[PDB]
């Protein structure tokens, strides 16, 4: 199958100045008919896809004109004239020339804003859950910016990896902050066989790790 | 011109749906039909495409085609048939009708995610996240609530029955690997506040009809 | 036979008319790589040729001294050399509309400007998508229409070249 | 008139070949209503009763026994009642083309498993935006087409009924 790659798969973009996002083809699109076909999608969060730039250089009724698009037949430049804090969500390129069609990976195009340093809570396990049988444990990092972040678990200051799961959610309506979450789940057993548990946070606003601990037992 | 399509429907695997992309407003048998799906991870993929006026189909070529595809003339409805079910079928399906001369795909259906799990059906577990003593940093102080082991999606939370809402952060749900969903949902709050009002998250699981509110410094 | 020579002059008015007949049917102006058998404007000036060769032999049909057969010869050795021209010509555009073109064959202004923007020889879409399209069960009904046509244009040229063949003794 | 008579058969058989030319140009499936000119099958029946009208006329030109001038008024009345018959076609086929066609007359299967889903009457998409389409240009140049083609039937129908009014005297 003819495969599609894009650069990059994410973008922070700030109001105003820059707009660059790129689609190539792995087989030189064209018909030698001296137009090349190409369509252009966009998933808005939470909906069904619509088509933001059909044939590559004309754009659709009702869409506002601040959009372009042109290339050589190889390499091709998406451009918006005024990036604006609406036209967020995923956009994919596509090529229609031959079966089977194809579609691109997808580039997640998001709002750059200040930076802002995180913030960490830790919450300890509750004894409902102890007396069942199970303990999670739940790391938090409120509000932060980039979403890049890395968050290493020690418990006795050794490094556990596998017994954890990510989530991150959607940037909100107005604040446009970002939020992590990271679960973690162990017997009751295994938890009572370590004491001291420990979240290193490091990011690009914070000087140096923070570490919050708590110890089992005594408040 | 709309295009309304099927509800959602979870199932296990090996099972089958049939999805209907039912629409109204143009000749239905002057356009295509086709199916596309969206996995998580990946990006959009086409999975097939068939002609109601007269029963043409396209295929991919990578899906062996295992797909089975019909047209019902009488109502204008076409059906999509997913048999073997796997794992990595999980994905919104979406019907789109082809207009011709350019403009391929304006109009597009809402789409209808489907799950494949060989779970069942199981109540949610609501634990509270208590504040600690240490947990006096000033200024705000987060809480929430825990709502574990539910199954399938979706799930809602809101806090006093909905007499708060900003600041609220519920914590999409991905995956698990012991086949149950759970989740979090935190918020920001004045701290001062802690020692003498308490809150209660309701957590409303509708495949299973079940509520439940669970009751701070400690 | 030559004894029938009157009845053969009613035919050659009515080749000539429809001869105008199917040259005004090609001035349609479909597309901008017009066939070949109109840019050149044959038909008009073959069937008005054919059309003074006709009427001329039509009410006379006697033994004057000179113009009369002087006339008649040379318009006779002109309507084989056009006959042979619309052979040769019907042989060519067949095979332009059933097989690729090759020659180009540029149009007129006046109608190019009405329709420039399609093709006709090859009208078969990129996309696959467009299989079950308009612009091809349109297209095979056009390549259809030159087909019928054409056809109908070879059949009358052979009838005239026979008859021609038949009556130049 | 009488005093060439013995030359008018031929233009009766030329005029049954035309209209046996141009109902075979009508025959193809163009759209999914074809014109009343072609689903009623009146030209191949036209031209028969054309060419064997004919080929009676020129066969003596002398007083037969009783076979030929009997024949001869019983072949004429019905090819007069074909005539006027065509006639009333025509002049309903030309609203239908130019006017929304009232009547349906729908087309044979054999013909339309080719091309079952264009309209020839009313090629106007819903959405006002979508009418710069190659489907519309193609349309409107086969309105051109057809009109051209009807047109020159009805001139061809009206010389052939005015030979035929001034000769049968």
């Amino acid at each position: 199958d003819i495969v599609m790659t894009q650069t990059p798969l994410s973008l922070p973009v700030t109001p105003g100045e820059p707009a660059s996002i790129s689609c190539r083809s792995s087989k030189s699109l064209l018909h030698s008919n001296g137009i090349t076909y190409l369509y252009w999608y966009l998933q808005k969060p939470g909906q069904s896809p619509q088509l933001l730039i059909y044939q590559m250089s004309n754009l659709v009724s009702g869409v506002p004109d601040r959009f372009s698009g042109s290339g050589s037949g190889t390499d091709f430049t998406l451009k918006i004239s005024r990036v604006e804090a609406e036209d967020v969500g995923v956009y994919y390129c596509a090529q229609n020339l031959e079966l089977p069609y194809t579609f691109g990976g997808g580039t997640k195009v998001e709002i750059k804003r200040t930076v802002a340093a995180p913030s960490v809570f830790i919450f300890p396990p509750s004894d409902e859950q102890l007396k069942s049988g199970t303990a999670s444990v739940v790391c938090l990092l409120n509000n932060f910016y980039p979403r890049e972040a890395k968050v290493q678990w020690k418990v006795d200051n050794a490094l556990q990896s596998g017994n954890s799961q990510e989530s991150v959610t959607e940037q909100d309506s107005k604040d446009s902050t970002y939020s992590l979450s990271s679960t973690l789940t162990l017997s009751k057993a295994d938890y009572e066989k370590h004491k001291v548990y420990a979240c290193e946070v490091t990011h690009q606003g914070l000087s140096s790790p923070v570490t919050k601990s708590f110890n089992r037992g005594e408040c | 011109v709309q295009l309304v399509q099927s509800g959602a429907e979870v199932k296990k695997p090996g099972s089958s749906v049939k999805v209907s992309c039912k629409a109204s407003g143009y000749a239905f048998s002057y356009s295509w039909i086709n199916w596309v799906r969206q996995a998580p991870g990946q990006g959009l993929e086409w999975m097939g495409r068939i002609f109601p006026g007269d029963g043409d189909t396209d295929y991919n070529g990578k899906f062996k085609g295992r797909v089975t595809i019909t047209a019902d003339k009488s109502t204008s409805t076409a059906y999509m048939e997913l048999s073997s079910l796997r794992s990595e079928d999980t994905a919104v399906y979406y019907c789109a009708r082809n207009v011709f001369d350019g403009y391929w795909l304006v109009y597009w259906g809402q789409g209808t995610l489907v799950t494949v799990s060989s779970a069942s059906t199981k109540g949610p577990s609501v634990f509270p996240l208590a504040p600690s003593s240490k947990s006096t940093s000033g200024g705000t102080a987060a809480l929430g609530c825990l709502v574990k082991d539910y199954f399938p999606e979706p799930v809602t939370v809101s806090w006093n029955s909905g007499a708060l809402t900003s600041g609220v952060h519920t914590f999409p749900a991905v995956l698990q690997s012991s086949g149950l969903y759970s989740l979090s949902s935190v918020v920001t709050v004045p701290s001062s506040s802690l020692g003498t009002q308490t809150y209660i998250c309701n957590v409303n699981h509708k495949p299973s009809n079940t509520k439940v509110d669970k009751k701070e410094p400690k | 036979f030559m004894r029938e020579s009157k009845t053969l002059g009613a035919v050659q008015i009515m080749n000539g008319l429809f001869h105008i007949a199917l040259g005004g049917l090609l001035m349609i102006p479909a597309g901008i790589y017009a066939p070949i058998c109109v840019t050149v404007w044959y038909p008009l000036w073959g069937g008005i040729m054919y059309i003074i060769s006709g009427s001329l032999l039509a009410a006379t049909e006697k033994n004057s001294r000179k113009c009369l057969v002087k006339g008649k010869m040379i318009m006779n050795s002109l309507s084989l050399f056009a006959a042979i021209s619309g052979m040769i010509l019907s042989i060519m555009d067949i095979l332009n509309i059933k097989i690729s073109h090759f020659l180009k064959m540029e149009s007129l202004n006046f109608i190019r400007a009405h329709t420039p923007y399609i093709n006709i020889y090859n009208c078969e879409p990129a996309n696959p998508s467009e299989k079950n399209s308009p612009s091809t069960q349109y297209c095979y009904s056009i390549q259809s229409l030159f087909l019928g046509i054409l056809s109908v244009m070879l059949i009358f040229a052979f009838f005239q070249e026979l008859v021609i063949a038949g009556i130049v003794e």
